[PDB]
């Protein structure tokens, strides 16, 4: 699981809607599955036919995660500053002196 | 074609506030690289009018001159002379157009030509070398356990005199025969000032590479050149107004860059 900043709110209960698994034939489906209309059977023009979708929940931690982030989203110009010498200032120096 | 002349120069009086001439004075180098960038050329000359740019002597002009710095007293104020004459005339329009500290007065061009025929009363003072090749240069003495070990070295050594007198006897002698070759005499001479000056030039070298053209890449070095110093005058008599112009012309001694030069 992403994250785009460092500070930022994660939601810790990740909702999942899941279709219907006939476990068995003559399978009932549980009384909370609410009825979405998204199943068509042809496209132009739209006819449709509908579905049983099941609520299901998940909390970060026991199978996902956060990702790794990096990626810094700050520009600020780069500059350097402030090198006394590392190696390739006192040789440089005496060039144009 | 004397072109006699002064630059008064600005000696301080506050070590503590930065002294540019005061600093300037003691590196005889530098004393004839100032002296030499001036009148510098007309090739650039209607470039830049501000001094701003990167230096190179190869754009000045390669003419040997002459310069002496000395110290007098006007009628109440100290102020040490430079007294420069040249082939060419001059420009100090250009030389210190932007270390206007260096100077004290605007600095002033005289024109004087020479006439003295022979044996007048009516001379000047002069500064030379008192260098000599040594008729001993011993085999390099070393170091160690002060030993000698080298073979020889011509070397223009200081003048070593005798040890049973004083120079103003000496050196006297000295410059009293070698006036008959140059084309006068001294019929007497007392020395004003000796002793050494010193100075330091710097020398390009390369060592290091550069991987895409030649050897850039390089560093910097320093060496140390002395000299002795005579200043001394005298009343003389020119023997000919035909060959001494040549030595006026030249100088009793070649120093000429490191001050030494002609009679003044």
């Amino acid at each position: 699981l992403q994250k785009r900043w460092h500070n930022e709110p994660l939601p810790q209960i990740l909702p999942c809607v899941m279709d219907w698994i006939p476990g068995y034939d003559g399978e009932h489906a549980p009384d909370d599955a609410e009825i979405h209309y998204d199943l068509p059977v042809s496209f132009q023009p739209p006819r449709h036919l509908p579905r049983f979708v099941i609520r299901r929940e998940l909390v970060v931690g026991e199978d996902v995660q956060v990702s790794r982030e990096t990626g810094t989203s700050v520009w600020r110009p780069k500059g350097t500053r402030a090198d006394y010498n590392n190696s390739e200032y006192k040789k440089v120096r005496a060039e144009r002196l | 074609m004397i072109y006699l002349s002064r630059l008064l120069i600005d000696t301080g009086g506050n070590p503590d506030r930065p002294r540019p001439g005061r600093k300037w004075l003691d590196n005889i180098y530098n004393v004839h690289r100032r002296l030499s960038m001036a009148f510098p050329s007309g090739l650039r000359r209607e470039q830049d009018p501000h001094f701003l740019k990167p230096f190179s002597p190869n754009d000045f002009q390669k003419t040997p001159f002459l310069f002496r710095v000395d110290n007098n007293i006007d009628g109440n104020d100290k102020r040490a002379i430079i007294i420069v004459q040249s082939v060419l005339e001059p420009d100090w329009d250009y030389c210190f157009q932007n270390a206007l500290d260096f100077l004290a007065a605007p600095p002033e061009t005289k024109e004087y030509n020479p006439e003295f025929k022979a044996g007048q009363l009516l001379r000047f003072r002069l500064r030379v070398n008192a260098s000599v090749r040594r008729h001993i240069p011993e085999m390099v003495q070393q170091d160690g356990q002060t030993i000698e070990t080298g073979k020889i070295l011509h070397k223009r050594v200081s003048l070593t005199w005798d040890a049973s007198s004083t120079p103003d006897q000496a050196l006297a002698d000295w410059l009293a025969a070698k006036s008959p070759k140059l084309g006068f005499t001294l019929q007497r001479c007392e020395l004003l000032q000796l002793g050494w000056v010193y100075g330091s030039k710097p020398e390009p070298k390369n060592v290091k590479v550069k991987e895409q053209g030649q050897g850039y890449w390089r560093e910097h070095k320093y060496n140390p050149l002395r000299f002795r110093a005579a200043l001394l005058e005298g009343v003389l008599e020119v023997d000919d107004p035909k060959l001494f112009l040549k030595t006026l012309s030249s100088g009793i001694g070649k120093a000429k860059s490191f001050g030494f030069g002609l009679l003044s």
